[PDB]
RNA sequence: CUCAUGUUGCCAGCACGUUAUGGUGGGGACUCGUGAGAGACUGCCGGGGUCAACUCGGAGGAAGGUGGGGAUGACGUCAAGUCAUCAUGCCCCUUAUGUCCAGGGCUUCACACAUGCUACAAUGGCCGGUACAAAGGGCUGCGAUGCCGUGAGGUGGAGCGAAUCCUUUCAAAGCCGGUCUCAGUUCGGAUCGGGGUCUGCAACUCGACCCCGUGAAGUCGGAGUCGCUAGUAAUCGCAGAUCAGCAACGCU
């Protein structure tokens, strides 16, 4: 199915099709069913229109998914660049900002290795 | 160690934070045990001597 | 009365017989629901297979420490021993057997600076 | 094993059925220890090829095990600067293990989407002569005979 | 019925057997009724030091400190027995708490 | 982070330099020697002198970052690239 | 194995419990924990042996030919490590290279190496029921029952200088029931954001734990190379050392 301008799995089970939303993971995807009552073994072809369009209006009335997240995180990033933070500097350099070992680790932050 | 630093820690800090061993004699900060108040060499040359009423070799 | 102690590997066991029927009471439960193991029931009843007098003991087990292999090899070794106390003449296909000796092997000591009972840290001579 | 031949092991036989090639079989496909795992296992795959064969399991793990064992292997020997086969004949208990050994690697490595039925059909496959285990038996008897000629080392 | 849980616990067995028979033999002598020694578990304190400093550290050892202690449940405490038991001079190896 | 039941931690005598401050209405450089003091609203046109360890560095405050230590601001390491 | 031995430990045989289990009166008939002694010495037999050492096989026995593992480094070599343990000869500072404190650092990285855990999915992930051990720590410390939190934890605080009270009835794997039909996966979890707890006067550089969103590389691996011959190799757990808070996947 669809919902929220996401295209949900042909053949897949709601916990994940949820997930599968930006906004909405493992634990958030078992606490919404769990609140709505929905079992969660059933596979993507037995879903009703009216159960997603009340999904939908829980999940936009308490969350925000996608874009909104998107651009909320980058007006953090923004924020924390201009401000001159530890963390808008780290952004700069493009690093893990908790401080971990760059020294050997951060290759998933550096991307691919290159020789000099 | 150095005796001022020694005398130092000695002294009464101004936070309860600042407490810490300095093994008794040879001062050494590190590898100590606390009951005993005593180094990891302190206690090898202690035991060796037999000067502990209590502490022998290992084997079971 | 008829008492006897089976011990392997910290397992220590206690058997009382009885001619009566061949009822297993271990910890007031039956051998099926007691570890439900063929290879366990197989090991218990080997001695009384051996000595082809089936159905015609009763044992109370009182069971401490151990795991389930120990102690149910420990069962078997004094429930065989209670059966050559009360007859000992059996005793020479018992012990031909070998359900009279005893399994003199359990945990060892391990060394310091090995990880446990025989292990060794990596060796490498880079 | 400098000093001589060394004791071997009393191996136990199995009293679900009475031959000791299952209790060689779990053994073998033992992985990380788990043996009531693997027995179990090996009860249901040899239980899943009786329904599937409609024959006696025994009967046809007998019939695998002699059409797979070998009789003849090639061993490695470097003289001279050069390296050389040669052809050494193997005790049938030998055969026999190492016959287990290639049923298991090849019941490893194939894409059946579940090894418990495939072990099965792994079976019936090298019992009716199409089973890997059968093509690598060709393939070693082939290497056998081609090297054949360096057969003079006898070592 | 009063009991008197005399602790005895020492490091050494020789000082601890030593101390629990002049323990018997007073209280045989002053006339009360005592169980014995009645053997308990005997705490073990394993400790592990290294060989020297500055590294070599693969090979190591142990120390054990030796911990015995013995139950002495009196029965009948009489009032002589008490003042015998606080008059008794024992030797240092052997301290003896009295509940 | 720092728990709400204790509340954020300000250094006294940052705490009463900043209050004169804001009190006689005049807007000048502190020399501020502390890492650990928290930022809080009346720093909102007060301009701090922070040391790094080589000389104290001005720092200009506005409601922006609030909620973040002053040593966030104040670079501790050089690192030119290479 | 024999003797001695019964509490805070166990129960043969008798009584009280009546759901809470020796819990309670009682009891060494065995383990249980700590004292003494015996037992492996080619002990005996047959063959080889220079009639000698030594060896193969056999009977009794728990063990058969140093039963098993340990404490246990002969003279010396590597001018091997340690003036940063301590002490020690000589040079050097003494108005400093000594001494007290405020902030920062030892955790910085365009890369490399070594040791470990997680894996790379079905011998499995996940959910419900369910049985089996050891040993040790606990005073300015463990912390019961009860109540509120998803859970970090918040209130409270019985029993304990400790076979007694806590570390859960010490469990995990194990056995039964249900989903997944092989996917970059319901495997797998790092990175990056939004909310809290705990110890500390002081958590941004710089701690740990709980909740959520985030969903990257990785499908058994190249020449080369490492450990392991019986409770051995593999796999899954528990406690302690340093410690108010932890870098705890390391060590014992
Ligand atoms: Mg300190
Ligand atoms: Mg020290
Ligand atoms: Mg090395
Ligand atoms: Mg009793
Ligand atoms: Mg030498
Ligand atoms: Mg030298
Ligand atoms: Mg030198
Ligand atoms: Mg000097
Ligand atoms: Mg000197
Ligand atoms: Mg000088
Ligand atoms: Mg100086
Ligand atoms: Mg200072
Ligand atoms: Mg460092
Ligand atoms: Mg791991
Ligand atoms: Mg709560
Ligand atoms: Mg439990
Ligand atoms: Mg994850
Ligand atoms: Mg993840
Ligand atoms: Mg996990
Ligand atoms: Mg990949
Ligand atoms: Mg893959
Ligand atoms: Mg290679
Ligand atoms: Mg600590
Ligand atoms: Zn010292």
């Amino acid at each position: 199915a669809r919902l929220v301008g996401v295209d949900l799995p042909r053949d897949k089970r709601m916990e994940i099709a949820l997930t599968y939303i930006y906004g909405i993971g493992r634990t958030r995807s078992n606490e919404i069913l769990a609140a709505t009552g929905i079992d969660k073994n059933m596979r993507t072809k037995d879903l009703t229109d009216d159960q997603v369009t009340v999904l939908r209006d829980y999940i936009e009335g308490n969350l925000k998914v996608e874009g909104d997240l998107r651009r909320e995180v980058q007006a953090d990033i923004r924020r924390k660049i201009e401000i001159g933070c530890y963390q808008g500097l780290r952004h700069r350099r493009g690093l893990p900002v908790r401080g971990q070992r760059t020294k050997t680790n951060a290759r998933t932050r550096k991307g691919p290795k290159r020789t000099i | 160690a150095k005796k001022a630093l020694v005398h130092k820690a000695n002294k009464k800090p101004k936070f309860a934070v600042r407490a810490y061993t300095r093994c008794n004699k040879c001062g050494r900060p590190h590898s100590v045990y606390r009951k005993f108040g005593l180094c990891r060499i302190c206690l090898r040359e202690m035991a060796h001597a037999g000067e502990l009423p209590g502490v022998q070799k290992s084997s079971w | 009365p008829i008492q006897t102690v089976g011990r392997r590997k910290e397992a220590v066991v206690r058997v009382r017989l009885v001619p009566g029927t061949g009822q297993f009471n271990l910890d007031g439960r039956t051998l099926e629901n007691y570890f439900p193991n063929k290879v366990h029931q197989q090991l218990i009843k080997a001695p009384l297979v051996t000595v082809d007098r089936v159905d015609q003991f009763d044992i109370y087990a009182h069971l401490d420490g151990g795991g389930p292999s120990g102690q149910a090899g420990a069962l078997r070794l004094a429930i065989a021993r209670a059966l050559i106390l009360v007859q000992p003449e059996d005793r020479p296909a018992l012990k031909k057997a070998g359900f009279l000796t005893r399994d003199p092997r359990a945990i060892e000591r391990k060394k310091y600076g090995l990880k446990k009972a025989r292990k060794a840290p990596q060796y490498s001579k880079r | 094993p400098r000093k001589g031949p060394a004791p071997k092991r009393p191996l136990v036989n199995d009293p679900v059925y009475g031959s000791q090639l299952v209790t060689q079989l779990v053994n073998k496909v033992l992985l990380e220890g788990k043996k009531s795992l693997a027995e179990r296992i090996v009860y249901g795959a040899l239980e899943q090829a009786r329904e599937k064969t409609g024959t006696d399991p025994v009967v046809t793990l007998k019939r695998a095990l002699d059409n797979v064992k070998p009789a003849l292997e090639v061993r490695s020997r470097r003289v001279g600067g050069a390296t050389y086969q040669v052809p050494v004949e193997v005790r049938p208990d030998r055969s026999t293990t190492l016959a287990l050994r290639w049923l298991v690697n090849f019941s490893r490595q194939r894409r059946e989407k579940t090894m418990v039925e495939r072990l099965a059909n792994e079976i019936l496959d090298a019992s009716n002569g199409l089973g890997a285990s059968v093509k690598r038996r060709e393939d070693t008897h082939k290497m056998a005979e081609a090297n054949r000629a360096f057969a003079h080392y006898r070592w | 019925g009063q009991k008197i849980r005399i602790r005895l616990k020492a490091y050494d067995h020789e000082a601890i057997d030593a101390s629990a028979r002049k323990i018997v033999e007073t209280v045989t002598r002053t006339g009360a009724s005592v169980v014995g020694p009645v053997p308990l578990p005997t705490e073990k304190n394993v400790y592990c030091v290294i060989r020297s400093p500055h590294k070599y550290k693969d090979s190591r050892e142990h120390f054990e400190m030796r911990t015995h202690k013995r139950l002495i449940d009196i029965l009948d405490p009489t009032p002589k027995t008490v003042d015998a038991l606080m008059r008794i001079d024992l030797p240092a190896s052997v301290d003896v708490n009295i509940q | 982070p720092r728990s709400l039941k204790k509340g954020p931690f300000v250094d006294d005598h940052l705490l009463k330099k900043v209050d004169v401050q804001n009190e006689k209405n005049t807007k000048q450089v502190i020399k501020t020697w502390s890492r650990r003091s928290t930022i809080i609203p009346d720093f909102i046109g007060h301009t701090f002198a922070v040391h790094d360890g080589r000389k104290h560095v001005p720092v200009f405050v506005t409601e922006a970052m609030v909620g973040h230590k002053l040593g966030e601001f104040a670079p501790t390491r050089t690192f030119k690239g290479h």
